């Protein structure tokens, strides 16, 4: 109909989704109200300017931003001097989602740089000559797999890598992030991710790990950093994704988990919050929403017959609307929320989340939903590794050619 | 000695007492990627850090240098590791180092490395006497800081300091009853002291929750806590619950109260209740109201619940295909 608004966030009913603070004010409600007011202006701007809305993903602007960053960054990034493989990964994955090919001389230069980051005793560090650490180790491996050449694959020293993993393993099932460092759920995921991709998983590498992760699920349904802690989108993604890799999803109560994540989508904003009663943030478009494809695959393997055959169990339309209208910087790059500044982390994860929301798939069934102009459509991403599904398949196959170190 | 922001600060390459050391430039290769254009101050500090690291120089002067390297980038875990080597190897006073870390955390409280350093210090000294008060100060500026609550849980557990925490939780729930971190600490304390099997305790906890829900019907934390503490034994095990919630429909309704109703019916149909069918249709109705009207953001979820309940609790669900 002509009177019908095709954008979900702009419909007049939508106004009913504003915060009800019951006339009791606290720090939590004051802060939530500020964001909602700021988002309402973004939604209303078309009406006040008397223009018809058009949701366009600014491919060109984002490409320039990335293409440059991949080579050189301003001193604003001094606080990331110990996280450079992360920058390689964030940027290469963004380009991959945007379907921008990687000049082969770039590929070679990335390989060589990551070699300098690799420790003599296994794993990668945050930069040349820095000690190894599981987080940059996870990023390094992912970046080389995105590149996906023989050169890239050959960078990784598999014997050492497994030695490294063993030196971090704890008797209770957990891993340290690094020697003399902290334990939390992220480290199990990092370890399971690089070990499965490179085919180095021994019979006892992950003894007790699934059980330790399961102890992190709490009374809320979600997963915390360590046993006892508040449930959070980042740790929950890591916990479930690690279990999927190990084939132990069933150790969790999948039902209370599913109820928890779906509650993390904000009724007004359309995006996701990281934990109950906090603020929406573009990066959770991946950590939170990325859980629904994982749950879908898990419940389906248990024979669940009630599952949809065309949609994930979250509002795909509304998430796309939040990202496209509120999370893009005009000059290129993406962001946390309006009023915040752009950066490569949010560029990576906002786009990753957009892809999730555009692409549904369950074996044989396949269904897309692309809001705004059709050129918005992105390349799809693997929900466990957050690299291209093809790049995953290509890598696993290649490393299955080698024997697990120690035979 | 010479603070990194002092107006009279001087680069290391211009300091006499460092004249013997050759700085060591970063090795980024012949054609760099993600190369950062460091400022002068930064590149100068790190060129000298690489020199002392490389030579494993364990001196007073290297110790002071790590302070500047950390302040330029507190996320540099390699520098933190070297600093801990020098603490032990030079035999540095660890209370003085606690004074140091408490200041760094005050200014950069959302960094992983600074909290881990504090923990190691407490471990070394075996002294938790400053901790609860320090953490309370941080929480007084951001009552939801994840690292802060984690450190608080670790301290209490390792040193068994349980006796005043519930009182602290009650204080923060007063300030902001919407604070999910605090509801989590509440469950953490009770779980590890009395437990929730004590009928008197569970009773107390539910009255209090229902009381807070009445004061602030749309606060989701309270709703999640009530569900959390009843769902393990099973919602249908508590038959007065249902009627008491319906009695809030009139003047205390929300999509949260509706959703809970669905959860109660769901459990009832699993523990084989009376009026099997009357209960089912009540639930399918609510699932529909939520998907179409009261909570449409979750339409895909509520339609899934509706299908699930039908798939396994309808009168035809056990009836063979031939009938
Ligand atoms: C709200 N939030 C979401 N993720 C995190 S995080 O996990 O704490 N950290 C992101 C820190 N974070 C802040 C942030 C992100 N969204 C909102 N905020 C305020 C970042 C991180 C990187 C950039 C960039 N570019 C921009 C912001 C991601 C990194 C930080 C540390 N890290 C890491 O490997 O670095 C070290 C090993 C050096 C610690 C891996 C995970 C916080
Ligand atoms: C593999 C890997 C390294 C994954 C990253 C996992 C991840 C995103 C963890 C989040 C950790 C954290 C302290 C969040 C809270 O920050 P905040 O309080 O500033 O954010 P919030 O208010 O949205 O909770
Ligand atoms: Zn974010």
């Amino acid at each position: 109909p002509v009177w019908s608004e095709p954008l979900y966030s702009l419909r007049p009913e939508h106004a009913r989704e504003r915060l009800q603070d019951d006339s009791v004010e606290t720090v939590t409600s004051i802060e939530q109200a500020k964001v909602e007011e700021k988002i309402q202006e973004v939604f209303s701007s078309y009406k006040f300017n008397h223009l018809v809305p058009r949701l366009v993903l600014q491919r060109e602007k984002h490409f320039h931003y990335l293409k440059r960053g991949l080579r050189q960054l301003t001193d604003a990034y001094e606080c990331l001097d110990a996280s450079r493989p992360w920058l390689c990964y964030w940027i290469l994955h963004s380009l991959e989602l945007l379907d921008e090919p990687i000049p082969q001389i770039v590929a070679t230069d990335v390989c060589q740089f990551l070699e300098l980051c690799q420790s003599p005793d296994g794993g990668f560090g945050g930069g040349p000559g820095q000690y190894p650490h599981l987080a940059p180790t996870y990023a390094a491996v992912n970046a080389l797999c995105i590149i996906g050449t023989e050169e890239a694959y050959n960078v990784i020293n598999r014997e050492k890598l497994l030695q490294y993993l063993y030196s971090l393993k704890q008797p209770d099932g957990s891993f340290l992030m690094h020697v003399g460092g902290e334990v939390d759920v992220r480290s199990a995921y990092c370890a399971a991710s690089v070990a499965s991709l490179t085919n180095i998983i021994t019979p006892d590498l992950f003894e007790g790990t699934a059980e330790w992760i399961a102890r992190c699920q709490n009374w809320e349904g979600g997963i915390g950093g360590v046993p006892g802690m508040e449930a959070h989108g980042g740790y929950t993604f890591c916990g479930l994704a690690a279990l999927v890799i190990l084939k132990k999803e069933r150790s969790l109560n999948l039902k209370s988990l599913l109820q928890w994540v779906t509650s993390r989508q904000m009724r007004f904003e359309g995006g996701f919050q990281g934990r109950c009663n906090k603020l929406v943030d573009g990066c959770y478009s991946f950590w939170q929403a990325g859980l629904l494809p994982l749950l879908h695959r898990a419940l389906h393997a248990q024979g669940d017959p009630a599952l949809s055959m065309s949609h994930w169990m979250f509002h795909q339309q509304a998430l796309q609307e939040y990202i496209l209208m509120c999370c893009q910087c005009p000059a290129g790059g993406l962001l946390d929320k309006p009023g915040k500044s752009r950066d490569f982390y949010h560029t990576c994860y906002c786009l990753s989340g957009l892809s999730i929301a555009q692409h549904f798939g369950s074996g044989a069934m396949l269904h897309d939903v692309v809001m705004g102009v059709p050129e918005n459509v992105l390349q799809p991403t693997h929900p466990v590794y957050n690299i291209g599904p093809d790049k995953v398949i290509q890598a696993t196959t290649h490393f299955l050619q080698k024997p697990v170190p120690g035979f | 000695f010479l603070s990194l922001d002092s107006p009279t600060y001087v680069l290391y390459r211009d300091r006499a007492e460092w004249a013997d050391i050759d700085p060591v430039p970063q090795n980024d290769g012949p054609s760099p990627v993600v190369q950062i254009i460091y400022s002068e101050k930064f590149r100068d500090v790190y060129d000298y850090f690489r020199a002392v690291l490389q030579r494993d120089e364990r001196s007073e002067r290297a110790f002071k240098l790590t302070r500047d390297a950390i302040e330029l980038n507190a996320a540099n875990y390699t520098v933190w590791h070297f600093r801990r080597v020098l603490l032990r190897s030079l035999q540095k006073d660890l209370q003085e180092e606690m004074n140091y870390i408490i200041a760094i955390i005050e200014e950069q409280p959302k960094n992983y490395q600074v909290w881990h350093h504090r923990r190691v210090l407490v471990e070394w000294l075996k002294d938790p006497s400053q901790e609860l008060e320090f953490i309370a100060d941080i929480l007084n500026q951001d009552a939801k800081n994840y690292h802060a609550w984690q450190h608080r849980q670790w301290v209490i557990q390792e040193f068994r300091l349980w006796d005043n925490e519930l009182q602290y939780v009650d204080q923060l729930l007063k300030e902001d009853v919407r604070n999910n971190s605090v509801w989590n600490q509440r469950h953490f304390v009770i779980s590890n002291t009395t437990g929730y099997s004590d009928r008197a305790v569970l009773e107390r906890e539910v009255q209090y929750t229902l009381e807070m829900i009445k004061l602030v019907p749309h606060n989701e934390s309270a709703w999640n806590y009530l569900k959390g503490i009843l769902q393990d034994r099973g919602l249908s095990r508590y038959p007065n619950l249902l009627n008491q919630l319906l009695d809030l429909q009139p003047s205390h309704s929300s999509p949260y109260l509706i959703a809970f109703l669905v959860d109660i019916y769901e459990d009832m149909l699993e523990n084989q209740c009376d009026n099997k069918e009357d209960i089912l249709n009540k639930a399918l109705e609510l699932c529909e109201i939520l998907a179409k009207e009261k909570d449409t953001i979750r339409k895909e979820y509520w339609r899934y619940i509706g299908r699930s309940l039908q798939s396994k609790h309808s009168r035809e669900s056990d009836i063979p295909a031939s009938v």
